[PDB]
């Protein structure tokens, strides 16, 4: 039980680290990719219109 | 990938069509101007022939 508490709050620390330092960069990468594909799509539509 | 290639091709096609509109406009207008000039020149030549023939007839 004691080791369960220790590992549980260690995993809490790990999750804190992931959300603090790892989630922001991956979210930024996903945002960049989504914006790039949305661009490509809009550019294709505007090229067809042109 | 095909959409990107088509976008590039369509941008190139749009540019070349905006150029070809002017190109064909100029070509057709040059043709019409040439037709007008040829008509005027042949009219002048026909009038010259008319006056020369009438000169010969009057002399006779």
């Amino acid at each position: 039980m004691s080791i369960f508490i220790g590992q549980l709050i260690g995993f809490a620390v790990i999750a804190f680290i992931i959300v603090k330092w790892v989630v922001p960069p991956v979210r930024t990468l996903m945002r960049n990719q989504q914006e790039a594909v949305r661009a490509a799509l809009a550019e294709s539509a505007e090229a067809a219109k042109k | 990938e095909a959409m990107l290639a088509k976008t590039a091709a369509d941008n190139r096609k749009s540019a070349e069509q905006v150029a070809a509109a002017q190109a064909d406009y100029e070509k057709e207008m040059a043709e019409a101007r040439a037709q007008a000039s040829a008509l005027r020149d042949e009219a002048r030549a026909a009038g010259r022939s008319v006056v020369d023939e009438k000169r010969a007839q009057a002399s006779g």
